[PDB]
């Protein structure tokens, strides 16, 4: 149908794991042959071949070129613009391309589980609240003990922008919900929320049973 | 001192109030005070053949301080019922003292001529006088 | 808690005292064993009467505990007093050692007697008071004064030649009436706190020195036990003397650090607290007027000192009339709404509780209105007058029965909001104070406007409704001065209740309603006006 | 001037075995993989998420074989590209070729300052080169030859020395699969 | 002998276990015969029987009259009269009663067995006592945990007015023999009193083996202490 | 790009607050036209609002249609048989939808703020989670004492699956924000969640500084050896 | 009437504290013949007295012979003959009477008061049983301290034949209900029960506080 | 052989007084009585209840009176027919008769080792017989005469002869009536 383009960015887990940091540049729409040619304005010397031609939905031809050969080392800030190219009227289409700044640290917090659910003592939801950071992209990994527990072992919600004035900030949540005996037992759970901001890349957050320290209970017996 | 609960059939008086000090806000003073009575000559159960004493008294934070009356909120323009809990399903609760407010009756067995009566005694009988 | 008595009784040695103490009329409290028992140096109440049938051997002739549960009280009738039970009993209920009781601090003093040397004059306080003296007949014209023996010197408060102490300014008088009298009288007005003690007589510095020791003492009121519930009411029949009949009466109530703070003074006075919920009926021929304190609260205990003053305000040489109110706090009045927001052109509908005894009596509705001291005149009665400014646009329905009465207003205006109150004709009177706030918006019930039908026409006229309310059962309730009454059966879908008169004639004319109701509780409504043309 | 890797069993772990590696953690790693080298090339088989301060990052590695086998070395990510690496370590496989044997001319109880030779080798077996391992050691032995009569000199003997010793044969062509073990030989010094 | 006549209360245990309670009159001193008419203040359904002659102390014509169905009356508190007419009489004899007013509570209690009856370890006695009572009616049962036990198993004595220190109060003791195995396997043992007075007309003290006590210890957990109260 | 038909859910929070059922019908990937039509089995209203032919990315035409209703029939369990008849179908198609059944009533939980957050006295995070119900709708209000905050004071997430814990059971999160002047005060603050499982299909949990952590506690037990009534 | 004639043994009573203990033989429904003839076999010891007669059912010419003295021997164990006539018939009218033997002592148990008396701080109740003697009769006496209390300070009922299946024994009981100052004081009350079948034919039975409590209680708070 | 009686007040009492008179507590004997003694018959005058084992019974007379003054003999009950009696004491009744007069021969300060006596007489009284009472007794005393100028020696005193002396008259008809104390001699022996 109506052909488009759109630059995307690395998932943040390729960031933040891996070196799969493959920028990618495609367009949306094609009903004509291959004519297609790529500019990438950095000339660092690296690999932007062109990805899987395939289509899309309702009956479209998408083309998309990718960085395999390189894991985006723009700590500088590099443009990085793409411009696409086609048979059709003599106007060239090019993406834009640009490093949003004013990036927020997010804060982290670890919330006990609720005393209600502590009494059944069945299980406990330890919730992980991550609140103001810029960029909507965060991670949330959790972890029993010292083992990161895999991707079905809690849950997250998306991130979501939160009221505020001025400056503008996101949000997410993730619950853990673990056997009680887990928790009573003295067993140590830990969030980790992986960010840009971080100069570390990644934010842990620890909790266990008898965390409240300056509590000063007092029991008196009278006859 | 604001009064948080007093639960009557577990009889167990939670109170609370704040100490504050005009130094320092972070040495804020929050103070809650939990008294319990427990009697040691009550059954298990309220009935008279029952683990001739209970031993075990157990106090749970959580449900001491349920509700289970609804309230009425006023969002926008509309006011709506609303539950103030979640653990108070329909009641069963096991609770040690008696309620002074409220009858506590048994049902014995006895002869009478040439029949017999279930007949129905008063464990409290001050609470029990139909008026 | 609860329990509440006289906090301090006073009496004199072999004479009989009666203590009053407060319960809740609770079912379980009337048939609760009631003790009176009295706290010692071990820590432990000695029950000394009780309701059960046991009198201690001490108090065996000499006392006896009867409980009234109709009032909701019992009292402790003790005889033969003594200073030996100068101490603090305790009322209460059940079990002693719990804490369902009231401390009572008894204290007794020994009279006089056997003087016949001292004299004594006891009246209420700020009142008038006169002493008589004589003075021998050898002193025809001679000095006459009196002598105050304050500590260890004496000094002279009034003389003969005019002398008159900066401490009895205007206010104490000497008299030498004619028809050949040779005795002198010494009259004080507006009596204080600061004159009670021993006062002299002197004729002059001579040989004859005709003497006569005296004693001055001022008794403070005592308080009058009020005990009524939460958000309850209390009404003080405040009925001084004549004498003070055209005085500015105050209504103050006392602290901690003795100070007044007026409630209702005659002055067109009154505390913000207070504000729409205190009246003051005017007095009549002998002073005695009604003020009404509702909607209680628990701050709203504490004593209150009616008294009258030329300025409304507490001070030394008024005539005053304690009292004491206790909360219940363990009311049986149902928690009601307190506020009720309408909407302008809208309605409300407000449930006026009363107690269920008095389901016979008539109901009363009063727009609450300040300018004055304070004033409460009636809307609607139940008994079927409505009024003449309310025409059309108020309701007051016996639909509940059980405790409590409707009272429907619509047509709503920015005039219509403030304090509002419900009367009834039985003893037992709670004045409920409901508030209206008006708020600007849609109403829930479309009303259409005014409607004029031609002679014998028939005439339909719908009225639109949410269908949050087609749960709700719909109503018109054509308006009377007696009371509306539902019509005789109509709506097809989620809206539109509608209303068909087959003819029209001059009765049908007037004002009819629309609107809704949960069985026996009514909701929002709206009115119309039918008018007859040819 | 690199973390160091060790390993909690013996370098020399039989077919079928299993064992444990510690590399030392450094706080400020985020990320933690265990990489082998294998034609000039990483490849991840343990990863572990996690701010180390108290423990160490440890790696089980279950049935040992010729693949697993080589160069492990730990990788640690620092910060959003940062990387710090460590020591490699050696790990090999033994049980895929006879044993040979292994002698002394001594009476394996030589005083601490007598002078005692191992002399290993094989008869129906080609292999190229042999090496002299003590149980007990966690790194790989530095005694090794390359001719079919393997010569191990001692010297100054001491304390030290007083262990059980083995020999392994070793295929040029195999850097990383050793032979079974040979007869065992105490040579407590004393 | 000179003729009497007396109208005497309904039992307690009809009262308080049976829905009707019929009220009785009796005379006593007849000369030759019994010719008597009996009539009494109410007539609603008072079908009362006259009844067949009995004789009375040292030889004497003695009939009683019985109204039923006088209950609900009793509850409320009319007056009941009898009147007696005898033939040898010309002015009937009368005697009038109402059900009595200032009523009192028993304070029932059980008492556990004495240390000394516990040694021989055969047969150990539960005693209750219900005390405080003014009008003399009272009734004592006991039963072994939920079932009664045999009406011939205790002894009950007879209500007896105590010394007055306030009103005049009656008290009553019952004792029960009871098997020492019983009584150490852990059965329950009560003691139900019946009155006029009571809230509803019974009620019942239990006793069991640990009760009186010993060095019984108890446990208290308190789960969470900060624990969102709300 | 292919003609789909699909039924959604009456909107909770028009079904809670008030009681308006309205539902809605879709149609998207219209062939050529907007030739399209609508009925629903019941037929009462007949003024079916037929929405215009809205148009869509990549030419898509999709016509959405809003019947109006009222709770009465929803809660009832009314079925609803929506139906199209475009013209480059031979055979109309139908959908069907109703009341979800097998309804867990969400366990809602108010935390207070985090220990940490207290420190910074700036801004203090509420936050009000509800869990296990198995319907994905509800409703989160938030209320400071006794009136009711605007919705764009807080922050509320939607209702995402968690993890099967044997049957499949959601959760939503929602922080709201306040002065730590006002938590250090001493005011309450509510969290209002409505939901359809619920009884009265609402429930509420207040909390105050009184109602969290303290930071003591004096426990006092009293034996009570002659008779358990503690007046 | 009737004639009836019988013989009742000397009271307790009088027997353990008094100085002399009657033996009163009645004859009753002779309503005449007031020369009554009294004489006993056994004519040794203290001469027997007559006395008046009285009204017994309103036409009984009760009469009663009274024998002084009569302590010695009942100890000793004499067996005792009443003789009488009337002039209705020609036979005289005889009753005998002797002290029976298989007497138990009782065994006296003070029990404390309840607990459910000691909060409302008024009197408490001390009960005092008597169970397992054969001998109808029975003293019951109580002791605050050291001094008797009068007859009207406390309540004895009547002892009652315990239902039993071995062999027949009779059951007394007591309350005296002491002030709670007094219990509380740490004052002895103690219960006397006097009996023929006791070698001492009197035993008594102390309580007081302190008499006889101590519980643990643990806590857990997590 | 009897167990003891004594009187916890000094025997000589006016009209209207009080004595206390203790007996001896046997641990068998269920009662004890305090008995009269008038014509050789026994007349109840006291009556305590108790098994007394940890303090000896006493008995209080009050109102003192010519009636109440004489025999006084405790009696018990031991088991069920035993009787039991202790000693007898006498109290007697003073002030209804002149009080004689007492003098002393020597100056009332004789040395420790000297002889003194004391003569009683009256000149208006017809008593038949004196006794010579001591302060402090508490039975009766044992100095008694019979002519009217009553003499008793004392013959070698010591510090215990020390005390306050009275002179007392009686009639043989009436043992138990005494008169009004004598004027009383301070004889104190130093
Ligand atoms: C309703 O119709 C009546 C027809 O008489 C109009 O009359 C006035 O109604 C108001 C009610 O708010 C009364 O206060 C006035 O006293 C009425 N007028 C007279 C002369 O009595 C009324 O205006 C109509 N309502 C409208 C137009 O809103
Ligand atoms: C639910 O959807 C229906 C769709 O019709 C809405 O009904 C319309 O509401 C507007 C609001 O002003 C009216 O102007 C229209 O006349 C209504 N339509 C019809 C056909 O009457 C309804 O408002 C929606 N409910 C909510 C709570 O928004
Ligand atoms: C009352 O008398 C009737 C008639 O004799 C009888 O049937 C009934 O049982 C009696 N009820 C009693 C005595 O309670
Ligand atoms: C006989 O009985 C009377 C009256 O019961 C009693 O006073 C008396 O002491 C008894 N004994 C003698 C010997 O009179």
């Amino acid at each position: 149908c109506h052909p488009r383009l759109s630059l995307h960015r690395p998932a943040l887990e390729d960031l933040l794991l891996g070196s799969e940091a493959n920028l990618t540049c495609t367009l949306t729409g094609l009903r004509d042959a291959s004519g297609v040619t790529f500019t990438w304005t950095p000339s660092s010397g690296k690999s932007a071949v062109q990805g899987p031609p395939e289509r899309d939905l309702c009956g479209c031809y998408s083309v998309s070129s990718v960085l395999p050969g390189c894991a985006e080392p723009w700590n500088h800030g590099k443009t990085f613009t793409c411009t696409a190219a086609y048979p059709e009227s003599k106007t060239p289409l090019t993406a834009t391309l640009s490093k949003s700044g004013n990036t927020f640290r997010p804060e982290v917090h670890l919330l006990p589980p609720p005393s209600e659910e502590l009494a059944l003592n069945e299980l406990v939801t330890l919730t992980c609240l991550a609140r103001g950071f810029s960029p909507k992209d965060v991670l949330v990994r959790w972890l029993q003990g010292s083992q990161e527990l895999p991707r079905e072992k809690y849950l997250t919600w998306a991130s979501r922008q939160e009221p505020s004035q001025g400056t503008t900030t996101f949000a997410v949540t993730s619950i853990l919900r673990v056997a009680a005996e887990d928790w009573k037992k003295g067993d140590t759970f830990s969030c980790m929320v992986g960010h840009e901001a971080l100069p570390l890349a990644f934010t842990q957050k620890t909790i266990d049973r008898l965390a409240g320290k300056p509590t000063h209970v007092n029991v008196s017996v009278v006859m | 001192r604001i009064v948080l609960v007093d639960n009557k059939c577990k009889c167990a008086r939670i109170t609370s109030r704040i100490i504050r000090s005009s130094e320092d806000p972070n040495e804020d003073i929050v103070e809650r005070n939990i008294r319990i009575i427990v009697p040691l000559n009550n059954r298990e159960n309220i009935s008279d053949p029952t683990s001739p004493l209970r031993t075990r008294f157990v106090y749970h934070l959580s449900d001491l301080c349920k509700k289970c009356d609804p309230t009425e909120v006023e969002l926008d323009n509309q006011i709506v019922t609303a539950t103030q809990s979640n653990i108070c399903d329909e009641a069963t609760e096991t609770c040690y003292t008696y309620d002074r407010n409220k009858c506590y009756t048994a049902v014995v067995p006895l002869v009478y001529g040439g029949e017999t009566k279930m007949v129905e005694t008063a464990l409290t009988p001050d609470a029990c006088y139909p008026d | 808690s609860p329990i509440f008595g006289p906090e301090e009784v006073n009496s004199v040695e072999g004479n009989s005292v009666s203590i009053t103490c407060y319960y809740p009329p609770t079912s379980v409290n009337r048939h609760t064993r009631k003790y009176w028992c009295r706290q010692g140096a071990r820590g432990g109440c000695i029950t000394l009467i009780s309701s059960e049938g046991y009198v201690s051997s001490k108090y065996a002739g000499r006392a006896n505990l009867t409980n009234f549960p109709e009032n909701g009280t019992f009292v402790v009738n003790i005889a033969q007093l003594s200073q030996d039970d100068s101490g603090r009993y305790k009322c209460g209920l059940g079990i002693n050692s719990r804490g369902l009781s009231f401390d009572v601090s008894l204290e007794v003093s020994q009279g006089p007697g056997l003087l016949n040397d001292t004299k004594v004059y006891t009246v209420d306080l700020g009142r008038t008071v006169t002493i008589n003296c004589p003075f021998k007949t050898e002193n025809a014209q001679k000095r006459k004064s009196l002598y105050k023996q304050i500590g260890l010197y004496p000094v002279l408060v009034i003389d003969s030649s005019g002398y008159v102490n900066p401490n009895y300014t205007g206010r104490i008088r000497l008299d030498i009436q004619g028809t050949g009298q040779l005795l002198f009288s010494v009259v004080i007005n507006q009596l204080r706190l600061s004159d009670a003690g021993q006062y002299l007589c002197q004729a002059g510095d001579d040989s004859n020195s005709n003497k006569k020791n005296a004693d001055l003492q001022v008794l403070k009121p005592e308080p009058e036990l009020v005990y009524e519930d939460l958000r309850g009411s209390v009404t003080f029949h405040c009925a001084l003397g004549p004498e003070v009949a055209n005085v500015a009466k105050f209504l103050c109530r006392q602290s901690s650090g003795e100070n007044c703070d007026v409630v209702v003074n005659t002055l067109g006075k009154r505390a913000p607290a207070f504000e729409g919920r205190i009246l003051l009926n005017p007095q009549d021929k002998d002073g005695s007027f009604s003020v009404v304190i509702t909607g209680l609260r628990k701050e709203d205990a504490g004593r209150y000192l009616c008294g009258a003053h030329s300025d409304g305000q507490l001070q030394e040489g008024s005539p005053i009339q304690a009292w004491q109110l206790f909360v219940n706090e363990e009311s049986t009045i149902p928690r009601s709404p307190t506020v009720v927001k309408g909407v302008a052109g809208g309605s409300v509908a407000v449930l006026c509780p009363y107690n269920r005894k008095e389901s016979k009596s008539i109901k009363y509705w009063c727009l609450w209105e300040g300018a004055q001291n304070g004033r409460c005149p009636l809307l609607v009665d139940s008994e079927g007058w409505v009024k003449a400014q309310y025409e059309g646009r108020l309701s007051l329905l016996e639909e509940p029965g059980n405790g409590t009465f409707t009272v429907i207003l619509n047509q709503l205006t920015s005039r219509d909001a403030g304090f509002y109150w419900c009367l009834t004709n039985g003893d037992t009177l709670w004045r409920t104070t409901v508030e209206i706030k008006i708020i600007e918006g849609e109403p829930n019930l479309k009303v259409p406007g005014n409607v004029t039908a031609v002679l014998g026409e028939t005439l339909k006229v719908p009225c639109h409704f949410p269908c949050k309310f087609s749960s709700y059962e719909k109503y018109w309730c054509k308006w009377n001065n007696t009371g509306c009454q539902a019509l005789p059966s109509c709506d097809e879908n989620s809206r539109l209740v509608s209303l068909t008169l087959n003819l029209v004639t001059r009765a049908d004319e007037g004002w009819y309603w629309c609107g809704v109701k949960q069985g026996h509780f009514y909701g929002e409504t709206a009115a119309v006006y039918v008018a007859v043309e040819e | 001037p690199m973390p160091f890797i060790s390993a909690k069993s013996s370098p020399v772990i039989p077919l079928d075995g299993s064992v444990k590696i510690q590399c030392q953690a450094i706080r400020e790693a985020y990320l933690t993989q265990l990489m082998i080298i294998k034609n000039s090339t990483y490849r991840e088989i343990g990863r572990r998420l996690k701010f180390w301060n108290e423990t160490d990052p440890e790696f089980v590695i279950d049935h040992m074989d010729a693949n697993k086998a080589g160069r492990y070395q730990c990788q640690y990510r620092i910060g959003h590209y940062r990387f710090r690496y460590s020591d490699t370590l050696e790990l090999v496989v033994t049980g895929l070729y006879g044993k040979p044997f292994l002698s002394a001319d001594r009476g394996l109880v030589l005083m601490p300052g007598e002078n005692i030779s191992l002399t290993c080798s094989s008869a129906h077996i080609p292999f190229d080169r042999f090496s002299l391992a003590k149980e007990g050691e966690l790194s790989l032995p530095q005694h090794q030859s390359g001719e079919h009569p393997a010569n191990f000199s001692l010297g100054p003997v001491d304390l030290n020395v007083s262990g059980i010793y083995r020999c392994y044969g070793w295929y040029n062509r195999s850097p990383y699969l050793w032979s079974f073990p040979s007869n065992a030989l105490e040579l407590v010094v004393t």
